[PDB]
């Protein structure tokens, strides 16, 4: 069970990060926000009560991290857990003929940044946290659960840079897997497309309500509860580790 | 022990004797019954320091050696792990070899045969036989039969083995290769044998006895495989060799060597270059 | 939650399949186990309490699945969960060229009979059973879980005949998924590595010992229980449709 | 190249089959026509000159194949290619609940007879035959290049028995492959995507031209001239073994 | 065919990039070799005759690339084809326990500078040039070809930096594929598996040789003329796009 665990949600100040704080809470966990200082994850932290606090850091940051990390040691004594659920994402198109617009180079870089180079910041750091822990009676020392996305695999016009940063993630978790498996840590990579986030409320409401009829069952927007109870799953299954799980409501993303 | 009364003047004596003997190796000195054995042992046993100290000094010589340049004096593919992967590749190999490879069975039915230094002379011809199977491109799939789990010569596989004995990818039993295998199949190769190996034949299971005698026994092999109804086959030396020195009578290394030449499609020229050149004079 | 759901469970009196009753039936479901007469599952039945009956059925026969589909319903009233477990495999090469042998095609039918066609023999029974059901508030009829294997993506030599049939499951996944969606019915597909079951434990000791040490972490076979938490966590949530789980433990079988 | 070397096509008295057989004679090579007997094969065999010979036979029968291959040896002396073009498609509903229709058991049966077990039926045969090519200085006996189609992974509405044979394929692509690497074969799979085969030119001019249109680049239904562009690629390329390629031009099928 | 086309290749003055540049101009193409100013490119594209010219770049770097894009267009006129074979790579753990040591950030940001995000690099700013060209009778307007490796599928141990920079052009191959597919532009990718390039070449005998017997079939380390006869099949070929090949020989890498 998740009870007496200690969880470093990363991106946890809303969200599938603050649903996954919600719940490992509710079940008895204890979890560490870790998101950016303007996020409003103070208000978040106190809400969840005595087991949760907060850790302003930026995750691309090495510095920031390990104060973060530090805070939860302070706290809590020890990681168990590391959810990196924190990401951005850009909707400009490579090379747009008509218009004769490129994609800029800023917008690549800073998505590839905080998607792809801040999940592999938070990994190395946590794992040494990780490493610290006594192994239990099936030799694991702690669990580290990655966020990709569908567009990883299927991505739409315009997600370029969204894709190559989630294609990444799917790309090193069986390698990190291979590297953390004589400590005793278990990688897993979650996949979620088109949740009730507030990524999901930015585009318009139309096409937002058009895609929820493109998700074959259910036809709905995924609720981020339902993310929380998969990890939730892959924390109490040992024998998860390596792979990645779509959890889309077999949708396949059209162009 | 009184067995000292031997050694305390063997040494003053002026024969070769080494200086660190413990009561195990003073028990083994006893069952050597007569002056001629008890000196041919104790000349082995004499020799075994003599290299070890020869080799322990060559060793801590090099240290100096190299600790004076190591201490004085990128973009990469793959980490520097490959000792790990070769063994990793070679278990995947012998994993498959043990469903679909095709048996190859050494007779462990000769212990009653063999002194205390041909028994251990056996492990060792065993070590390196079956160590050449896994490094090999189609692994046979190894069988030891007739392999009496307390007998002396499981006893002395295990020490060697260690740990991995219980890890070898090969079928370890006590019963024999007949009750494994079909009668019909089972070709005993033995160099006593009235009939030439002509070709290597792919649904034949060959046995090879283990059996060292450096007091030489003929027809030992032959015996068993006609106490049986088994088939057997001998090697054409003669046929593709000038022979002129020494036994016929290869060892297990080199047996498992020339079998696995042949069974990768290697005719016999490229065969028998196991047998050691100091036996004959050119392949004809 | 699972507490008051019917499962049907194709080859359940041993192996997966029976650990999958024995999860579902503790936390207060009704479980059907599916087997061959010969297969002993009434034993399994009898001690599983009032709350698991065995149906003795072939999954390759159409007329044999509808007996036991009938029995589930006589006795429980409806059918909710149907768990595909029944699986034979052999160990043949396609050709042998030393020893001059090929597959035999009989082997590769039958392999193909027992884990594809008689997959979807229930697959397409059970749905119509599922067809009847009310839809529940999210709106969902019924949850079809099917057995792949590790065979489907990185098949071992000798492994065509099992590879072919486990590797058609995956193909079918989504599509049955797409084509139940209307009705409210979730397919999905768990492909599990190597297991604690009689079909790896055929294998010589030395092999199995060989296999568990290989898995990354943990370096052990997989244990059935482990297999039933799965799909309990694929019952559990609603937005898991259509994907291949892989229950493997970060393995990647070499020939 | 291809010059001097013999290709077994099954299914090649149309379609894909056909198409790769006038590429292959075309360039030198010598072809032969494995199909049934009312498809015609004759009358395409004539047409492509002495080089090229029917032999008719249905591949979901051990007998018929090795007769074929044995017209084979008897005209040409080897067999050094072997292509799988021959399938057949059902159209059909898992379960249709507004219509109480099921799929049928032969459909789904007839489907897997032709495109799954025929093909592992031709591979197993026709590896006897190349086993006793010598090896060519590269050490190869022979390429058997398998086609099935993108269903395999993407199927829609009603395509469940048809991406089941397909998924079968390709999961048995690898360990098939790695079955006849002592050997020196090479297996190729093929995933074509919407081609103008007289089967998809035979449904009406609504849904050919909106399919045709549903391709993201080039906006048309494939030529079977461009997927034996691909087989000869395949053929020449000594390093291409145990993978599947996609010829679809990126499209993705939509539920 | 390829006569005629001018062909822009990354990292072309070694390894795979030297190998296709090598093809492409035999076959009467044209080719600039866009690398690094300290290698060797001006050696090699004076070997290669008029036909060849060496562009000094950093794919890393906006202003290099586009320098280069103005020699092509200088000397030859047009861009058809745009292969990215440019790329670095870096072994390193991503925690050791017993070591203590930590993979290093910077590690990981250069080696996705090179391969993911130089590789973008080229693909938005070559895409325009293309942009400027006249549809052919297919209506295509160019090719781009990127190089990923089998890391984006099964990394090993030490190479989750590479791996993640892999993965991504995997990622990024189909939402490009899609970006460009109005213009007419097709996007492929090539996963080549272990290659007699400089840096395997580079490795002592000892494990030159189990690299070479790791390969089922054939058991030896790839032909960068391999690579380059892949490259032009994919060019010719109409149909090829989106798509991921992989070209390793059947080997699926071990941890
Ligand atoms: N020339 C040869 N041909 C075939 N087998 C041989 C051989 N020389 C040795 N062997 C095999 O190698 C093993 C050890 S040689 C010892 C044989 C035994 N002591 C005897 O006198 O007959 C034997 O089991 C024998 O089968």
């Amino acid at each position: 069970s998740v009870k007496g665990l200690v969880a470093v949600i990363t991106g946890g100040a809303s969200g599938l990060g603050l649903a996954t704080a919600e719940r490992l809470v509710g079940q008895g966990a204890s979890a560490v926000l870790l998101d950016l200082p303007n996020s409003g994850g103070e208000a978040q932290a106190k809400k969840l009560g005595n087991n949760c606090v907060f850790a302003p850091a930026d995750v691309t940051s090495e510095k920031d991290v390990q104060t973060a990390l530090a805070l939860a040691k302070g706290k809590f004594g020890r990681v168990d857990v590391a959810v990196n659920c924190a990401g951005i994402a850009v909707a400009s198109k490579t090379y747009n003929l008509k218009k004769g617009q490129t994609h800029t180079l800023e917008d690549f870089q800073r998505v590839l940044d905080v998607n792809l180079m801040g999940t592999f910041n938070v990994i190395r750091l946590v794992a040494g946290e990780m490493g610290q822990n006594e192994p239990d009676q099936g030799g694991q020392r702690g669990v580290i659960i990655n966020t990709a996305s569908v567009a990883a695999f299927e991505g739409q016009v315009g997600q370029a840079a969204y894709s190559a940063s989630k294609g990444g993630i799917v790309g090193m978790t069986l390698p990190i897997a291979r590297d953390l498996a004589p400590i005793g840590i278990r990688v897993m990579t979650i996949a979620p497309g088109l949740f009730g986030t507030p990524l999901l409320t930015s585009l318009p409401e139309k096409v937002c309500n058009f895609l929820a009829s493109q998700v074959p069952f259910p036809s709905r927007l995924g609720d981020p509860a339902e993310y929380a109870h998969l990890v939730q799953a892959i924390i109490e299954n040992p024998f998860l580790n390596g792979e990645v799980i779509r959890l889309d409501g077999a949708i396949r993303m059209q162009p | 022990a009184a067995t000292r009364e031997f050694i305390e003047m063997w040494r003053l004596l002026g024969r070769e004797v080494p200086e660190h003997i413990t009561e195990e190796e003073l028990k083994t000195l006893m069952e050597c019954v007569s002056n001629t054995a008890k000196k041919k042992y104790l000349k082995y046993l004499y020799t075994k320091e003599k290299v070890k100290k020869a080799r322990q000094i060559k060793k801590e010589m090099k240290a100096a050696a190299r600790e004076e340049a190591k201490n004085i004096k990128k973009n990469f593919l793959f980490l520097r792990l490959w000792d790990r992967n070769m063994d990793i590749a070679m278990g995947w190999k012998g994993a498959q070899a043990m469903q679909f490879g095709q048996p190859l069975v050494f007779d462990m039915a000769y212990e009653n045969y063999m002194k205390r230094k041909e028994l251990q002379n056996t492990v060792s011809q065993l070590l390196e036989s079956e160590g050449w199977n896994r490094r090999n491109v189609d692994p046979f799939h190894i069988y030891f039969c007739n392999l009496k789990i307390d007998g002396a010569l499981h006893r002395e596989l295990v020490k060697r083995y260690q740990e991995k004995w219980d890890k070898l990818l090969l079928t370890s039993t006590e019963k024999s290769h007949v009750d494994l295998f079909p009668k019909d199949s089972i070709i005993y190769l033995t160099a006593d044998s009235p009939n030439v190996m002509t070709t290597f034949r792919h649904d034949k299971v060959y046995v090879i006895g283990s059996f060292v005698d450096k007091s030489m026994q003929p027809g030992t092999s032959l015996a068993k495989a006609k106490r049986l109804n088994l088939a057997t086959e001998c090697l054409p030396l003669d046929k593709y060799l000038q022979w002129e020195i020494g036994n016929k009578n290869l060892t297990l290394d080199q047996m498992i060597r020339i079998l696995l030449c042949l069974k990768n499609n290697g005719n016999w020229q490229e065969a028998l270059q196991f047998v050691p050149k100091r036996k004959h004079t050119g392949f004809l």
